[PDB]
């Protein structure tokens, strides 16, 4: 039944994972993605499976960390996914008081369970 | 008062109805920026709404705002109460929750019984323009343009307001 609402910061690794992207761009999802930290613009096929359904509002690009953080704290989605070794503290020590639950791992089966539910 | 006051504001509203029921951008310099402004209920002139469109080239383009306005028994010796709806925006300038705005006109020092409520109506659609993002009713959308971060600046405001439509 009911997925949580989540905030994805789509760094290199995440934007790598097998996920059907045309699936989950009608939930509640928020893809910020640092361009800081991404080596130029997001991968096609996931622009294209949001722009379909007209999601394509879901995606923001954040020209800075601090930004991005900013908006993390602003739109106080349920979860938070990201995996800080793409950009190797990470996290701003604030974000839990925004954010029910964090999920920053480093493991293909963790981050596709928790987007995937 | 109580008097002058409801003198002043039934001038006001000849005054708009004129204004607003023009599609000639002489008489009417509002077009397109306010698309209606009215007493909620025509037996009590103290409550009104108004109707703004999003400034071109801002995030706010093409979405419409309802604002609410009160003016005080003395009006115009003290300006309207003005804000927005609650969830309804995003802005460095608007405690978005509550609605309520930061505008400088507003304030004692500032306010001239010569501004009316299209000027303030007005000053409310140039604050969309032209934001003063250095004290912010709105924290973490002050952070971002106060950081640069134009993309999440644009970003978040239309996701916002197309998930308002939602």
């Amino acid at each position: 039944k009911a997925r949580k609402s989540k905030c994805i910061i789509m760094s290199k690794s995440i934007q790598g994972l097998p996920i059907k992207w045309e699936e989950y761009a009608a939930d509640e999802v928020v893809l910020l993605v640092p361009t800081s930290h991404t080596d130029g613009s997001m991968k096609q096929a996931i622009g294209d499976a949001f722009r379909k359904t007209k999601n394509e509002h879901k995606i923001i690009y954040c020209d800075s960390m601090d930004g991005l953080w900013s908006c993390v704290r602003r739109l106080g989605k349920f979860q938070c996914i990201l995996n800080s070794r793409d950009f190797t503290a990470v996290v701003p020590e604030d974000i839990g008081r925004f954010v029910k639950f964090v999920v920053d791992s480093d493991v293909e089966d963790v981050l596709i369970d928790t987007l995937c539910n | 008062m109580a008097d002058t006051c409801m003198s002043r504001i039934v001038k006001e509203y000849k005054v708009i109805l004129k204004t607003l029921a023009s599609d000639d951008p002489i008489a009417n310099p509002y077009r397109g920026i306010i698309e209606s402004l009215n007493p909620i209920d025509e037996t009590d002139l103290s409550k009104w709404e108004a109707i703004i469109s999003g400034p071109s080239d801002t995030p706010y383009e093409n979405h419409q705002f309802r604002i609410l306005i009160e003016v005080p028994s003395s009006y115009p010796m003290n300006p309207p109460k003005i804000s927005f709806m609650q969830n309804n925006i995003l802005h460095c300038n608007v405690k978005s929750a509550t609605g309520e705005i930061c505008l400088n006109i507003l304030k004692p020092e500032e306010w001239t019984p010569v501004w009316d409520l299209l000027h303030c109506v007005h000053a409310v659609w140039r604050l969309l323009r032209e934001p003063v993002c250095d004290s912010p009713l709105d924290v973490d959308i002050g952070n971002i343009i106060r950081c640069g971060d134009m993309s999440a600046y644009q970003g978040i405001v239309k996701y916002f307001l197309a998930e308002r439509e939602r």
